[PDB]
Order: C-alpha cells, then structure tokens, then sequence
C-alpha cells in the first residue's frame, strides 16, 4: 500500500499551497511543480526558472557513486513569471559591460563576498579575488553588506538581466532585429484539405499580433513570405508596390534567394501589398496537381535570406507530407521493423541523409530557427523532418490526419500561440559552477560544438534545458554548491542582453541529507531525457536495464545506509522518492521505450522530441496524466475537481471523466452515464446518440456544459500545446488508444509489478 | 558591252562573277590568279517578279535534282524536258499539259532566270521575337531602350510570338499574360544550362506557351511590364564592374526556344549595355583595375578570358544555327562589350551586330528601327531558315562559301576535294537573311557552263517560299581566246572576292602572311594580264578592265579590315561582320571610301582619295561605309566669319549642298554611320587624313605601283 501520486500532490498542496515561498536559503527545497504557490525571489532563482534533482549535493565523487543519484538541474530560463510575482530588473554596467570574475568569468551576483573596505570582492565560485572597478565601488557595512545590497538587484536577487556591450555581439556590431519568414507547402494535399486558404486567410489577422516591446510603437520584426511544391516561389512585397511580384527558383540542388529588398519588409508599411498576396495564393495554386515536394532546400533558403539580411530570424514552415522530389534531403519511405533485440534500432530515430545535421549547424551558426507545422496523413519520417527544428530550438506541431471541421481550431490556437510567444534569438547558454563540480551534459532543443557553450538559435518561454553535473574536486559543506546559468541572446528589438540565474545549493557528507533533498518530478525529467537521448546510441533493452538498475541502486543505498532498522519483508522509500517507482515505471511504459505493436515510428519519434524540450511542470504531467471526474462535479461552485488515480479501476459505468496529459485531452463516457448529463453537455438525449467522430467543442447546456468548458479551460492554461480533444464512448470504441494513457495499468508490467520488481533487485544487492 | 552584261546580270540574277567567261581546263584556270567565284545575293530586291503560286518541277535524278529553268531543252510534242545539268529525260506534271512553244511556263522564259515559288508546307507558323535585355546600365540608357523595345513591339504582326528575358546578377524568364500577379523564373547567372534541363525546370512539354505569347493577346501586358522594368537592384562597389551574366542569359535564351519552337524562324534579340563579367561567356574581370582586352593584350597572351569566353558563344552559336534561330546583338556601351567573343552568334546565324555608345542616342534608335523595315505590302524585309543549295555543271566543283552561313555537310558530285572557307558541302544554312545578304561562293574547274542557286526560306507572314537562280557563262579555250576571257573579267567583283578570302584567312591561325600572300597574287595577275616588255617597268600598262584592281588592293591591305592594331577588338569584329555580309556596291565603299568634292566651280564630282584633293576652296564628303565625314577647306574662314548674310545666298547653298546628300545616306544605309563635321585644323580632321619580304610599307599609292611595276616585269 504505497502513497499514490495524487495523495502526495494534494498533501504538498495542503501544507504548501497558498503560501509564500521565499528563496532566501541555500539548500532550500521548493514545493512541487504541482502546488500553486506565490514565490518571492529573495536572493535565489525561482523554481519556475530552475529546479534540481537534489538541492543538496554529495560532497565527494565516491559518495555520489554510492547513491547513484543523478545530479541535474532543469533550467527554463525564460519561463512565464505569473502576473502577481516580481519581474526581472535590467542592470546596465556602463561601457565596461557587466562586472565579472577575472578567472571564473562569473557575473556579479549575490554570491560575491566583498572584502577589504569594499575595494576587492572574492568570487563565490572559484574563490578568486578581484578588484572592484572604480565606478562600481561602495563601502561595506558591519556585516560587509554593500550599502546598495537591496538597491542593486544584481547583488540581492537570483534572477535579473544584464545589458551586453558590443564585445558580446557578432562582429562586435549591434545586431539587427529578427525576421519571421512564412513558408507554405502548396502540394495538392494542402490545397485539397483547405489548408492553404486558412493559413493565408487566417494569416492576415495574425500578423498584427507580432511581438513588440512596450518601448516601441511598431514591431521591429520584418516579415517574409514563400510558397513551395518541389519548386520555390519567392515573393516581393516592397512597400512601393501596387501588386506583389513572384520569383520562382528551380535550381533546387544549389538554392539561393533571388531578392534582398522587398523580401523581409515591415508589415505595417507593406500591409496592403501583403493582404493582396494572401488573397491570391489560394487561387494561384487551386488547380495545382503536384504531390512531390522538397524540404531541406526550404530551410536552406530561409536560412540564406537571414544571412543576406545579416539578421537572426525564425522560420514558420507549414508542411504536408513526405518530401520525395529528387533534391538534397530527399527522404525515402524507410519504415522497416528492426527495433527490438536488433542493436541497430537507433537508426529509425535518426535522419536518413547526412545533410540535416549540417543544415542544422548552418542555421544555428547564423541565428536561424525553424518551427514546423506538420500535417501528415502517412509516414513522414519525423526523425528526419523534426531534427532541424529541434537543434535550432524551434517547436514542432504534428496534426495526424488533419480534417478542417475538427482540427482547425486546434491548429489556429497553436499558431497564434507560437507567434505571440516571447522569443529570444541567437542565444548561447553557459552554466558556470563553483569549485568542485562542473556541467558535463546538456539536454534540450539545443546544439553544441564545444563542451561548454549551449547554442540555441531561438528560445521561448516554454523551452527548458536539462543540465547534468559531475564531480571535479571535493566540495565544502560550509560553502556548498553554486550554479550560475547565463543566457546571452538578442531580443525582438535587436538589443544584446544577458539573462542571469543564480542558485545556491547545500553540500553534506551525510547521505541522509542527499536523499532528504531530492525532487521526483525533476529526477523523472532527467531520466527521460537521458534515456530518450540514449535511444540514438544504444539498444532499448540496454537503456531500460540502466534505468531499472540505477533505480534499485538508489533505493538499496537508502535502505542499507539511512533507514532505521526494519524487517526484510519491507521496501523502504524516502519521502522525497515516495512516488519515484510509479513515475519511473510509466517512463518504461512509454512508447518511446516500448514495442512495435500498434504504434507508428513517427509517433515514437514525435514524443521523443517533445519531451526533450520540457520543463518539470510539463514532464510531470505528460508521464502521469490528470484524471478528473465530471459526473460528481459540483455545479456552479467549482474549483478544479480533485484528481483520481490513473487506472481503469477508478472509472465507473455511471461516470464521466477528463483525462489530459498536455497534448491529448480525452472525455470518457460510461455505458450507464446519466442521460441528464449527456443532454446538458452534448444536447443529445441518450448515450447511444453520440458520435465519437464529432469531437468538436459543444456549447449549449448552461448548467454543466459551462462547468465542463470551465475546467477544460483552466487545465489548458499553463499548457503550451493546445490539446487534441478525443471523445470515447465506453465499450468497443476508440478506447484502445485511450487505455494507453492509464499509466498505472498493465496495458508492460503494472505498477505493483514494478514495485515488486524493484524489491527483488534491491535484495539482490543484499 | 561587258559593263552592261555585269550590270544586267547583277540586277537580274543577283550574281556577280569574277569572270564571266570560264577556262575550259583546270590547268589554265589555276594559273589565272583570281579563281572562278561569285558574290551571290539570294534574296536580291526585285519588284518586277511575280511570286509563282505552285511547286517547282524538279529533275527526276536523285543526285542531280535540279529545278526546271530556261537552259532545259523542251520537246512539247513528247511532253518531256531534258535537265541541262545531268541530261536526264524528265516528264511533266499533268497540270502543265497545255504547254506549247508560244504558251510556255514562266520558269522556262529567260527573263525568269531568277524566280521565286510559293510552297505549300501546310503549317503556317508565326514569327518569334525573344527579347533579352541587359539591366546593368544608367536609367537613361535603359529608359530609352524600353522605348525602342515598345516601338519594335508595335510593328510586329498580331500573330507573332513575343518573349522577354532579363538579366543582371540573376537571369529572369518572365511569364507573360499572367495577370493579377507578375511572376518570373530565376536562375543563377553563374551556372550553365542545357535545353533539356531548362525544359524540365520551366515545366514544358517536349518539342503559345506561358513564356512566348501572341502580340495581340499580350500587347497590353508586355508594354506594362516593359514600362515597369528598372535597373539591376544589386549595388556596385567602388572600382568594380556590375555583375552581368550575358553568357548565361543567352544560353538560357537559345535553350528556351530550342525546346519549345525548334526548326522555325525566330529572333533572339540580345541587348547588352556592357561586358559580361560573370561567366560562362565571361569577357573580363569584375574589378575596374584591369581593363578590357586589347589587341596588344590578346597578342601578348594576356587576355585570360578570351579563349574560354569565345568557345562558350561558339558552341552556343552552333546550337542556335542547328535549331534554326537568329541571334542579334545590340551592344551599346562607352567601352567594349565582348563582341569579339560573341561575334559567332550574329555571324553564323543571320543575326545583326549593332554597336553604339549608348541606347539613348539618335544613332541607335534609328538603326534599330531600320531592322524592322517593312516592304511595299507591310511585311518585314526579313527571311528565316534558309537552305542554299548549289548545283554546277559536271565540269565545275564547289569549293565553299564565305559569309553568314553554316555548312550542312551534304556531300555530292558538285563538291570539290580541296575546299575553301565553309566548304565540303553543296548546302548551307542561313538562319536570318535580308535582301542585302550576300555570300561568296568559290568554284573549281576540272557550249555553256551553268550554276543553279536554290534558296528555300521562310518569308515573313509565314509563307514558305523557294528562290531559284540559274546562270550560265561561256566556255573558252584559253589556248585560243585569252582575250575573250580577260574581257569578261570583273575587276570590282574579283576585288571583293579576294578581300573576302584574305579576311577569312585573318581569322584562322594565319598571320601577317596574308599581306604576303595578297601581294603574291597581285603580282601574279600583273604578269599574266599585263602589257609590258620584260624588265621595263615604265613600259608596263594596264587594260582598262584591270587598271583599278591594283588600287583596290592598295586600299585593302592598309584598311581597318586587316590592320586591326589601331582599333579595338570589338571594332574589328564589327567591321568584318558587315563586310562579309554586303553586296558588291557597299563592299567597295568599305575598302576604298568614296570622296566627293563641292565647290563654286562646278557640280559635285567624285575625286581621288589622296591628300592632293584636299584644297582650301573645297568641301569634301568622305564615305567609308561606317562613317560620313564632311571636311571644310581652309571655306572654313568663310564659315567662321558668318557669311547667314543675304548677299551670299550661294555660299549658304554650298555649305548646305553636301549636308543634304548626307541626310539621304543617313536614312538609306542600314548600319547608320557615324557622322563627322570637321574642317581644316579641326580635332576630327584626323579621321580624313588617315583614310588618305612584303610588297611595301604604309607608303603612298604611287610608290606602291612603282614597286609593283618593276616586279611584274622580271
Ligand atoms: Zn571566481
Ligand atoms: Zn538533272
């Protein structure tokens, strides 16, 4: 009888929700990602920005090897700070630039001990001593606290922003504001399913919402336009035109941009000329009979346009099907089963040609990021298409078997979202640590050429990078472990900027403190991205064994070193890892690590990329969904209903439920569902009068339909992807797809199966 | 008279032979210094002739296959005719049945030795004018060029197909009639393309299109596009030349027609405003530090682009000829455009080559409109896709041709072993020709001899036609009638035919041995047909049928056509292109310019091209074909003093008299010449005085004859 995930989440919500979490302590343990609470920085970076697997590091290397607890931080460096919480301040250190340690190269942060009348400060990271520059000097108090400790935010807060001087810029020159380039697949597939008109028609409205700062009246982002169907149709939309021009490029082997002016123009200047273009493109290709398309040249061109304008940018590719036309990046249909017990399965999750890596390297080297709206109806090789959007830090939206009457609203909401996303460009992240340990591995939509600088072409508020540390030398239980995540980047107004995140952590030689300071939602986050990245290199039966044996090796070490003596018939778990067996068992049930029967390689590749970009708030939900009972729902007096364990055992033939994991949202209906509810929600008399194939939003019932619409809205709030609703009648229905989300069931081995599996190898260690 | 025989045969048959009486043996023919050869103008102006509305009757022998002509014997009783070339007996078509000695068909009447038939191919095809426009030029030159292009557009027939390609850093093939949006296909101006590749990339079927569309349908759309065209947008750094991809745009221009309308009449009119800098066809580097090739540069092996660039246009020219299309080059720029590299395109096809300072000059705009001169019926004076076949009597064999032609390498009994110029064939292909188009056919010997010239061309208005010219000249026994042979000598025609040969040797690997060979023949001609006692130079005299020939050689060996080192490589190419294209009359004007004198004492009379004719009280009018100069004798003071005064009515007319004739020539001549008004001591007087072992140096005409006199007598 183990504490359920629900019992733990609601427990922490009771004792910590509705309370101020003030990050004023070194090894302080923040609440769960599942606990809505207010946060005051007070010297340490918010857990919305960065969370850790353990907030108290083992002090030596051998001690960490004992527990085998992975030391990692999940950095969401531009995460959406709630409206009621204190925002970041921007610090300008003059022509000199931000004050940094001469040896550590760490930026001025509250971890800098000022000494010697304030003339010199000792670095908190490498204990080096620096000369306080004259313009930045101040006296120190009895304590030493600078007089402006609470006045200058870089000395009191954990999160803030720096102004970057010209030596932080490409070519040492002020960069240019970025540009959005919209590129539409116009093959017969996207013509027929009415996709083209929609993007174009819908696009006119959307451009207005292009991001801009409060300090500027008109968005500094310029806009470019392209269509394609194995041939590239560029477009000239200069302001001084009555009619837009078209320039068609046919040399797909050696692509180029036929323009410089009239391509990437200010929308508010070229408004009438752009609307004139979007009105036409539907009619222009309405009678196109072309099916073959190209892909890699489209990224190749939008990247080239951005280099020609000497500016960063973001590509908005809208694609339909598998690119087959003879060109670079020509993808074949290569779905062949060599996944289990083959030692070569890693091929399926890798791109076919070698160019997509080189193409991705070129985009990052020039600050070009690719975001892709894919509309498949057949095999597409997500492993190949999504590789450039991932490495460039962009997002990927897949809409399996798009139909306008259904998935229109889902796609438009994803598209409005990605435009208005708060974006930074041409970014490079660097994670400096104190003495004794260093960042040795990185996970996310990133690219890395050396072993320290994490290059992100674009980065939004939803991206999150997972960073692994290893032991360099022995730490000190007095000073502990420090972390400083810095992200140099260019803004949507063209300014060079540094966002700084500082986090202090405790150190101890006692294993008890190491286990007492663990977070499961973050430990699950690391193990997933670690395993998902290992999919490319090692067999899945190897990866699952490593995850299992590292889990048992963590729990046995706790059994044989911390626990007060207990009987041999007991599995003893720490409070920080109450639910770690449940979640870990769900990761081993996920299709990325599971078997061929009934799941496309595309679906395995899509999820393998989705998780790689997630923060802890999102990685938690995707692996343990939220199951809400709707029949028992209070009416008109509603907060979010209490959650219910993910299992078929918790469903009722008389009930209605709402399962969501961040990407799909299922409405489940039992055979004996009360017809009173089915009428007040679906406007049909009985259960047998519903159609599963009609999964569009209903609206009429005032009493409940509004209550059901309300809880769906608050579930969707923090969620970056807008979820595909799927309605399930109970028996003999598309329930098979639904049942895979009930993660505590068998389906691999169930929850109580994996618990008992952990306890056999926890005693095999003996 | 023999001077009337020449004038009446040039006028009737468009032919002019070096000899009108031929030697009856190969041996004595060799010793005659000038070979049996003729300047043939296939489409000579002849408004007296009707266009006959039926198919020409042909000789039934496959190897002969000549056309019925007045020299063919006719037996009206048996309804048969004997071909005068192979002696085959030939039956008549049943539609001729009523033929009689007094009501004979037209092709048999000697008045119709030259005649034109109207064929019935069955497909009437429209003309195709493909514009290829350079956009690396100041807004002045481009705006004027747009007006010249809108003007040419108005003159084309309604059914004609027009097409627009523009180029600069890129190359754009525009889609016409695409309304509501302007679209074009773009290609890197640095990579070559084949016609098959371009057919695929543009998405075209094999063998009106989206790119070539009728004038009447797209007149409004093309003129709107033409008026909206602006200069190459890509900037030009300091000390650098614009990136101009002329070699690529033409390779795309030729290919665009090669895969859409092959084997039909079409003009690829390429207007360039500067040298191609982005290869292939690369004429010179992109940096202004280096200058364009000079004759001394290319001589010192110091023009690193010439051999590469020429071979591109060379292969490009043969493609267009083999397809059957014309390549014009309208090249106006303040410096060279690479005409030397591109000369093969208007030289092997029948294209024009127009040079100029800028497209915004009265010179260019006028010259361009003369291209589209219409005949008396509103049809262009152009013909397309011409096959020139020549049959000879069994005693004569064709050497080859010189001029706007491409060999079809069709062997036969009339082909000689030793060939000359474009030889080894009895058929040539002339893609674009005009009434003036004039070739030079060369013959070889081994009771009259006869030669037939058959030309099948596509007249404008899509009417397929065949032009037939049958000539005969007398056989003579050179051991008994040299006098009868020397009386038929055409000194004028023999002069051009030799210059035609001597300049063809100048393009080949042969060097200044041309002058050496040119004089070796001149000396041979004096020794054979000269009156003299041996070793008495003063005794030597000329027959009046020959006296002018040495003076022609004098002005030829010192002309621009063979002394290039005072001109630019593009200028020398411009001159030679026109000379091997002209009839006898204009060809003579090129070699020996015509000098007229005007004075108060007598009407205007032609004078000697020597400094003696330059007199203080004389106004001179010089006429080399390419420029018209007016020289005021030291009259210059009467002009500078303003003698407008009503008393000197006559002096106002003397100044006006040569100008009035100059304006006449400034509308008639197709390559409208440069005009020069200068006087005694003027800066531009240089253009007159200059125009005024090896045989001799740049020595006067009198010393030239003296050295020639003493050599012919020893
Ligand atoms: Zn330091
Ligand atoms: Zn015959």
């Amino acid at each position: 009888a183990m504490g359920s995930p629900i019992q733990v989440i609601e427990n922490d919500r009771a004792s910590r929700g509705g309370q101020v979490y003030a990050t004023n302590t070194r090894g302080q343990i923040p609440p769960l990602v599942t606990t809505d609470c207010m946060i005051q920085d007070q010297g340490n970076a918010s857990p919305r920005f960065i969370r850790c697997t353990t907030y108290c590091f083992p002090c030596t290397s051998d001690m960490a090897k004992q527990a085998q607890i992975p030391l990692a931080a999940v950095i969401k460096p531009f995460a959406t700070i709630p409206s009621n919480e204190s925002p970041l301040y921007l610090v300008n250190h003059g022509e000199s630039g931000p004050v940094r340690c001469n040896r550590c190269k760490a930026y001025m942060c509250p971890f800098m001990q000022f000494i010697e009348g304030g003339r010199r400060y000792q670095c908190g990271f490498c204990n080096c001593v620096n000369d306080v520059p004259p313009f930045y000097f101040q006296h120190l108090d009895h304590i030493g606290r600078r007089l402006d400790h609470y006045e200058k935010p870089e000395l009191s807060l954990g999160s803030y922003e720096y102004v970057a001087t010209l030596d932080y810029c490409r070519k040492s020159k002020p960069p240019n504001p970025p540009a959005f380039i919209f590129m539409i697949d116009v093959s017969y597939s996207n013509i027929k399913n009415g996709l083209v008109k929609l993007i174009c028609e819908e696009l006119k409205t959307m451009l207005e919402k292009i991001p801009k700062e409060e300090q500027e009246e008109t968005s500094a982002i310029r806009v470019g336009f392209i269509t394609y169907n194995k041939v590239l149709h560029f477009f000239n939309v200069k302001s001084n035109l009555a009619q837009p021009q078209m320039m068609v490029v046919t040399d797909v082997g050696e692509v180029f941009v036929p323009l410089l002016d009239g391509f990437l123009v200010n929308y508010q200047e070229s408004q009438s000329v752009i609307h004139n273009l979007l009105d036409q493109i539907p009619d222009m290709f309405a009678d196109s009979n072309e099916n073959e398309t190209v892909f890699a040249p489209v990224i190749q061109a939008g990247m080239e346009a951005l280099k020609a304008a000497d500016c960063p940018g973001k590509l908005f590719i809208f694609h339909s099907s598998l690119p087959t036309a003879e060109a670079p990046g020509k993808l074949k249909n290569r779905d062949d089963k060599k996944l289990v017990n083959t030692d070569k399965e890693k091929i399926l999750f890798q791109p076919q040609t070698n160019v997509y890596d080189s193409l991705a390297k070129d985009c990052v080297a020039h600050g070009c990021s690719v975001t892709l709206f894919l509309f498949p109806s057949q095999y597409v090789d997500v492993a190949s298409l999504g590789l450039v959007p991932q490495l460039t830090g962009g997002t990927l939206y897949k809409y399996n078997n798009f139909q306008m009457h259904l998935d229109r609203q889902q796609f438009l909401n994803d598209l409005r979202n990605d435009i208005e996303k708060k974006i930074g460009f041409d970014a490079i992240m660097r994670v400096r640590t104190s003495t004794g340990f260093r960042a040795t591995d990185f996970f996310g939509g990133i690219l890395m050429n050396n072993t320290t600088d994490v290059e992100m072409a674009a980065i939004d508020c939803d991206k999150a990078v997972t960073v692994e540390f290893k032991h360099d030398d022995k730490l000190s239980e007095d000073s502990g472990a420090l972390i400083q995540c810095a992200v140099l980047y260019t803004t949507i107004s063209g300014q060079r900027r540094l966002r700084i995140h500082n986090l202090g952590l405790n150190c101890s030689s006692q294993l008890a403190d190491l286990y007492k300071s663990c977070e499961t939602d973050a430990l699950i986050n690391f193990f997933a991205k670690s395993a998902f990245k290992a999919v490319l290199h090692q067999p899945l039966k190897v990866i699952r064994e490593i995850l299992v044996n590292q889990t048992a090796h963590m729990l046995a070490c706790y059994r044989k070193n911390c626990a007060s003596p207990s009987a041999a018939s007991q599995l003893i778990l720490p409070d920080s890892m109450k639910v770690l067996p449940v979640y870990m068992n769900c990761l081993l049930k996920n299709c990325v690590l599971l078997s061929r029967p009934e799941i496309s390689t595309d679906e395995r590749a899509y999820q393998r990329q989705l998780v790689m970009t997630m923060g802890v708030a999102d990685s938690q939900l995707f692996f343990y969904p939220q199951l809400l009972p709707i029949h028992t729902l209070d009416v008109k007096s509603t907060m979010l209903p209490a959650a219910v364990r993910c299992s078929e055992s918790r469903l009722s033939e008389e009930g209605i439920f709402l399962l969501a994991n961040g990407l799909h949202m299922f409405l489940w209906l039992g055979v004996s569902s009360p017809p009173e509810l089915i009428q007040g929600i679906f406007n049909v008399p009985s259960f047998a009068h519903i159609n599963t194939d009609m999964t569009l939003l209903p609206e009429v019932g005032n009493p409940y339909s509004q209550q059901l619409r309300m809880i769906m809205g608050i579930i969707q709030q923090k969620r970056p992807y807008s979820m595909k609703l799927t309605i399930v009648k109970q028996r003999e229905q598309p329930e098979m797809v639904f049942r895979q989300f009930l993660v505590e069931d068998k389906g691999g081995s169930s929850y109580v199966d994996f618990l008992c599996c952990v306890h056999k190898e926890i005693c095999q260690l003996l | 008279t023999y001077l009337e025989f020449i004038q009446q045969n040039e006028e009737r048959d468009g032919v002019r032979f070096s000899w009108n009486v031929w030697p009856s043996s190969r041996l004595e023919a060799t010793r005659m210094v000038v070979p049996v050869a003729a300047l043939f103008t296939p489409l000579k102006e002849r408004p007296d002739l009707p266009p006959i509305q039926y198919e020409p009757v042909l000789c039934s022998r496959t190897t002969c296959r000549a056309v019925l002509n007045p020299l063919c014997q006719v037996d009206y009783r048996a309804k048969l005719w004997a071909c005068n070339f192979c002696y085959q007996r030939n039956q008549f078509p049943p539609s001729y049945a009523g033929i009689s000695e007094l009501n004979q068909p037209a092709e048999l009447l000697p008045q119709f030795s030259s005649i034109e038939y109207v064929v019935l191919r069955g497909p009437q095809m429209p003309l195709i004018f493909l514009y290829v426009v350079d956009t690396c030029m100041e807004d002045e030159d481009l705006q004027a060029l747009k007006e010249s292009m809108q003007m040419s557009l108005s003159l084309l027939p309604p059914t004609a197909l027009v097409g627009l390609i523009t180029f600069g850093r890129m190359v754009q093939v525009h889609e016409l009639g695409c309304e509501g949006i302007s679209k074009s296909y773009v290609f890197r101006g640095t990579k070559d393309l084949s016609a098959k590749q371009l057919q695929e990339m543009l998405g075209l079927s094999k063998v009106s299109n989206r790119f070539l569309q009728p004038v009447q349908k797209i007149d409004m759309n093309l003129t709107d596009l033409l008026g909206e065209l602006q200069r190459d947008p890509w900037p030009v750094p300091q000390g650098k030349r614009p990136l101009r991809s002329s070699g690529v745009a033409l390779s795309i221009a030729v290919g665009l027609l090669e895969c859409t309308f092959p084997n039909t009449g079409a003009r690829i009119m390429m207007f360039i405003g500067g040298p191609a800098t982005q290869g292939p066809g690369m004429v010179v580097g992109d940096e202004l530090k280096t200058p364009i090739r000079s004759w001394h540069d290319i001589d010192k092996d110091n023009a690193k682009y010439v051999k590469k660039g020429t071979k591109h246009f060379e292969a490009l020219a043969n493609r267009a000829a083999t397809t059957g299309h014309v390549i014009d080059i309208y090249a106006c720029a303040l410096d060279q455009t690479g005409l030397l590299e591109m000369k093969c395109c208007p030289n092997l096809t029948g294209g024009y080559m127009v040079m100029g300072d800028s497209f915004n000059t009265s010179l260019f705009k006028q010259t361009f409109q003369r291209v589209f001169t219409k005949d008396m019926h509103g049809q262009f004076k152009m013909g397309f896709g011409g096959t020139l076949e020549i049959k000879t009597s069994r005693e004569i064999k064709i050497s080859g041709a010189i001029g706007p032609c491409v060999s079809l390498n069709s062997k036969g009994p009339c082909v000689s072993e030793n060939e000359i110029g474009t030889g080894g064939t009895c058929q040539w292909k002339i893609c674009g020709l005009s009434p003036t188009t004039t070739l030079a056919i060369y013959f070889e010997v081994v009771g009259r001899g006869a030669i037939q010239f058959v030309t099948q061309y596509q007249h404008s208005s899509g009417q397929r036609r065949i032009r037939v010219t049958t000539i005969a000249r007398n056989w003579a026994d050179a051991q008994t009638q040299i006098q009868n042979i020397a009386a038929s000598f055409d000194q004028e025609a023999a002069a051009i035919l030799m210059a035609r040969l001597a300049i063809y040797r100048a393009e080949t690997e042969e060097g200044p041995d041309v002058l050496r060979w040119l004089d070796r023949q001149l000396i041979r001609l004096c020794q054979k047909f000269g009156e003299y006692h041996k070793d008495d130079p003063s005794s030597f005299r000329f027959s009046e049928t020959f006296s002018l020939y040495p003076q022609f050689m004098f002005h030829l060996r010192r002309s621009s056509f063979l002394q290039v080192f005072n001109n630019s490589p593009d200028e020398s190419s411009y001159y030679r292109h026109h000379f091997m294209r002209q009839d006898l009359t204009q060809s003579l004007i090129m070699i020996q310019p015509i000098l007229y004198a005007y004075s108060f004492s007598g009407p205007p009379e032609p004078v000697l091209l020597d400094s003696s004719s330059i007199l203080a009280d004389r106004i001179l009018l010089m006429d080399t074909f390419f420029q018209i100069l007016i020289y005021h004798g030291e009259i210059a003071q009467w002009r500078k003093s303003g003698y407008d005064m009503p008393e000197y009515e006559n002096f106002r007319h003397l100044l006006q008299a040569p100008v009035d004739d100059a304006q006449e020539i400034l509308h008639s001549r197709f390559p409208m010449p440069r005009y020069i008004d200068t006087e005694h001591g003027g800066s531009q007087a240089r253009f007159l005085l200059s125009k005024v072992p090896i045989l001799t140096d740049d020595v006067s005409l009198q010393v030239f004859m003296d050295h020639l006199k003493k050599l012919a007598v020893s």
